[PDB]
RNA sequence: CGUGAUGACGAGGCACUACGGUGCUGAAGCAA
RNA sequence: ACAGGUUAAUAUUCCUGUA
RNA sequence: AAAGAACCCCGGCGAGGGGAGUGAAAA
RNA sequence: CGGUAAGGUGAUAUGAACCGUUAUAAC
């Protein structure tokens, strides 16, 4: 029983603190538009190279299908 | 660490691979 | 005693101790990167060029892509790690790693069953009616090749994990979805232009463009996670004289938000890829004990309520069958998770070490630092949450992340986005590991 | 002396543990 | 303004019970 | 003119020192 | 209020953040 208090305190005691952690810049006119931009970025160069392989073996494929 | 009793090398698998894909890559089409 | 025999027999990596340059780490990875994308790109050698559509469920987190030298992907590896985990997990097989033993056994076994679970799904996919024609003979040829391609990623993943960086699997997935997206979008029978033309037509068609948007969505949310960040620290600490300045001040961060239940959340949307394989192969094959499929997904049955329901557009036409996906998927999350403590996971004990040296201490000057060295208790409090949060949190963010869908696949998207940044990290820890060497664990 | 207090504390046990130590419980608890 | 209790370090100052 | 000696070695992640470079010169 | 100006936010004092390059930078 007692188990479930705790567990449903700490997740409690957690939403305050992210009250707490926010004025700098929520977070900040840098930081999170970096991520999206690092994480975009990456996603476009792994997303780019399969596309070069993969779009022109296709053309072959069905040129000679 | 593994108590795998045998070592391979990765320019082995990576050529391996590099087989695989020959093989059907041609096996597959290229028909007759 | 253990099955050591046949575990010694399956081969290894030769891991060298002599210098991997970032710029080798970086080639390598990227040789196998390509590899991966050149077996998506090759048929099975099939005769019956006829396949039954395809199982637009299965692919994303299995990194797969059906009717491929790959149509079975990570699918098994991860299958595999979902069992370890249960049985690890629910102690049915109690085991304290700690020993370079438990340790070792629970990978090198994991391992081996992984090469099982390699061939169990070859035929069960072929068994599902993944190619339509079962030519007994036909049918054993393929599963050949099915399963020894995703046999070549288990070991293509061994040399990433041990010649360059990331990891195999967290790459490949990402290697997949990316793909999935860019192609998807402007390839070929590409969206965007299926959108475009359609303007040009005169026939404005909202349908082409929709997915398109699905995924910027999910992106701008799955990543609105990875934008919070305290701090931060902070430490101190001078007197420097050690024999050249030592001035010492104190590192900082933060360090960013999410990512801990990312395997996690890889085994729960793939207990579900192995259940509607399951159900359904356990169907064209037997008596409908999971579900009755017919149309080739399920339309009834445990099957069906546990069936994410993205693709295009969000599907509010079954209500109930959203509540319980979210709630099943929710408690599917949070188990995974706690198999995930018994076992390891982002842990303070780790963090002691290295949160209470970043200054000095010494004999040259009284830098402070005191810290630390037994306040940790601080660390497992404010932690606990912060992985998660998580079943539901990650779990949530994931499911929700369907019922808007997008290309490449909501959660799919997710985990991608996730295994691309914490890819960053690993190109930045190593941009600069190639600078003092020594400091590789800091 | 009542009450404060069918409360607390309390020898000792059932637990984890880094080995600093920490939780659950709990007898008697009066008189000359 | 007393008796318990508590901090690594405060104490008829903090917590409790009772003034 | 700080270019105030990267990096390597002995030594107690010392003291001190030996190389290596900077410098016209480290006489 | 006047001069002056591509440079500035006194020093040990670096860094950090900023202010200015044309007439409310600074002196």
């Amino acid at each position: 029983t007692k188990g479930k208090a705790t567990v449903a305190f700490a997740r409690e005691a957690r939403t305050e603190v992210r009250k707490v952690i926010w004025p700098t810049r929520k977070p900040t006119k840098d930081e999170y538009l970096a991520v999206a931009k690092v994480t975009a970025l990456g996603i476009s160069l792994l997303g780019i190279i399969g596309y070069i392989i993969h779009v022109p073996a296709t053309y072959i494929k069905g040129i000679l299908k | 660490e593994t108590f795998s009793k045998i070592r391979v090398k990765p320019e082995h698998v990576i050529g391996v691979t590099v087989a695989f894909v020959i093989i059907e890559a041609i096996l597959t089409y290229g028909r007759f | 005693k253990k099955l050591i025999p046949i575990l010694e027999k399956i081969p290894e990596v030769e891991l060298p101790v002599k210098e991997i340059t970032f710029k080798e780490k970086l080639k390598w990875t990227g040789i196998v990167l390509v590899l991966y994308f050149i077996m998506g790109c090759i048929d099975v050698y099939t005769a019956g060029a006829q396949i039954p559509a395809i199982f637009e469920f299965w692919q994303t987190i299995t990194a797969s892509r059906i009717g491929t030298l790959i149509t079975l992907g990570i699918g098994p590896i991860v299958t595999a790690g979902i069992i370890m985990q249960l049985l690890v997990g629910s102690g049915i097989i109690q085991m304290d790693l700690s020993i370079p033993e438990n340790r070792a056994l629970f990978q090198g076994c994991q391992k081996l069953l992984s090469i099982i679970m390699c061939f169990v799904e070859a035929v069960l996919f072929v068994g599902a009616g993944a190619f339509g024609i079962l030519t007994p003979l036909l049918a054993f040829l393929v599963i050949i090749q099915i399963a020894f391609g995703s046999i070549i990623l288990i070991y293509l993943d061994e040399i990433v994990s041990k010649y360059g960086i990331g990891s195999g699997i967290g790459l490949f997935i990402a290697a997949g979805v990316s793909q999935t997206i860019f192609v998807g979008a402007l390839g070929p029978e590409g969206y965007l232009w299926k959108f475009l033309n359609s303007l040009i037509q005169g026939v404005p068609n909202i349908e082409y463009i929709a997915p398109i948007i699905g995924t910027i969505i999910v992106f701008l949310m799955v990543v609105y996670a990875e934008c919070m960040r305290r701090r931060i620290v902070v430490n101190y600490a001078k007197r420097q004289q050690g024999r050249r300045v030592y001035a010492a001040q104190s590192t900082h961060l933060p360090l960013k938000v999410v990512y801990v239940s990312n395997i996690p959340v890889i085994l729960a949307a793939a207990l579900f890829a192995n259940i509607q394989l399951w159900g359904l192969a356990l169907y064209r094959m037997g008596i409908p004990i999971l579900g009755h499929y017919e149309g080739g997904r399920a339309v009834d049955g445990i099957a069906y309520y546990l069936s994410t329901p993205y693709g295009l557009s969000s599907v509010i036409s079954d209500p109930i069958h959203a509540i319980v996906y979210m709630i099943a998927m929710i408690i599917t999350c949070v188990m995974f998770g706690i198999f995930w403590v018994e076992t390891t996971g982002l842990d303070p004990k780790s963090m002691a070490k290295r949160i209470k040296k970043s200054g000095a201490f010494v004999p040259g000057i009284r830098p402070g630092e005191q810290t630390a060295k037994y306040i940790e208790h601080r660390l497992k409090r404010y932690i606990p949450p912060l992985t998660v949060m998580s079943s539901a949190f990650v779990g949530f963010l994931a499911t929700i992340a369907n019922f808007i869908g997008a290309l490449g696949g909501g959660t799919g998207v997710l985990l991608t986005v996730s295994i691309v940044y914490r890819m960053y990290e690993q190109l930045l820890r190593e941009k600069v590991s190639e600078l003092h060497p020594a400091i590789a664990k800091l």
